């Protein structure tokens, strides 16, 4: 019984880190579609030439 | 006793993916506690890469 | 008699505490504390 | 420890049953204590998941980017092309 450690600090740290990469992975979706309408735009821009 | 499982079965938070199981010692609390310890560890690791 | 007992019995669950003992015990800091109250029994014998 | 020699059976029986009902209070509380790490774990571990769920997505971002990179590198390759075969 005297030998219970506590763990929310550990199951603090884990929930922070899902928050980080939840928002690195949004970031990452803006980051693909500017480069996707950036490359788009390339190809229409040829098209007419 | 039939009257104790009668209650693990009607206290069950999702009956479909979830098996009740008794604890009866601080040596039943700590081996579930290691194995918290076992999936933070797993978990943490999985989060950072 | 009791605390020799409790170290006795942690070393027969085979229980690692996680919160580990702070060290030294603090049986140790009494014993040491032992150790002085017995040398100022003997200073308080040379002057008498 | 061994139980003190001088001690009354009553005394020892009415101090084990203090101590059991010390026992068993922390006994519920610490196990109540690991329920709550079972949810806070279980919660972590679904939002983990539905994270890996998306890395399927941006994976598919990179296929349809790699696609944009190929036709922009050879729509401007058959203009070269063309504009050789006009100037000629």
């Amino acid at each position: 019984m005297n030998s219970f450690s506590n763990y929310d600090t550990k199951i603090n740290e884990i929930s922070i880190g899902l928050d980080q990469v939840a928002s690195v992975m949004d970031n990452l979706f803006n980051n693909f579609d500017i480069h996707i309408q950036s490359f788009k735009y390339l190809e229409e821009s040829l098209a007419k030439p | 006793t039939v009257d104790q499982w009668a209650y693990a079965l009607s206290n069950n938070p999702d009956p479909s993916i979830l098996i009740p199981v008794a604890a009866k010692s601080f040596d039943d609390l700590i081996n579930r506690r290691m194995k918290q310890e076992e999936t933070i560890i797993a978990l943490d690791q999985n989060t950072q890469e | 008699l009791n605390s020799v007992n409790e170290q006795v019995h942690l070393l027969s669950t085979q229980f690692h505490s996680p919160f580990s003992q702070a060290r030294p015990s603090k049986e140790m800091e009494i014993i040491v504390d032992s150790l002085v109250e017995k040398i100022d029994r003997i200073k308080q014998t040379i002057l008498c | 420890i061994g139980i003190n020699e001088s001690k009354l059976l009553e005394q020892l029986l009415n101090e084990w049953v203090s101590e059991i009902e010390n026992q068993t209070k922390n006994f519920y509380d610490q196990a109540k204590t690991i329920f709550v790490w079972d949810q806070r774990i279980m919660d972590n571990s679904q939002k983990l998941g539905k994270l890996m769920d998306v890395v399927v997505k941006l994976n598919s971002q990179q296929n349809a980017l790699n696609q944009c990179i190929d036709v922009v590198r050879d729509q401007q390759a058959l203009l070269e092309r063309s504009l050789n075969a006009l100037d000629s």
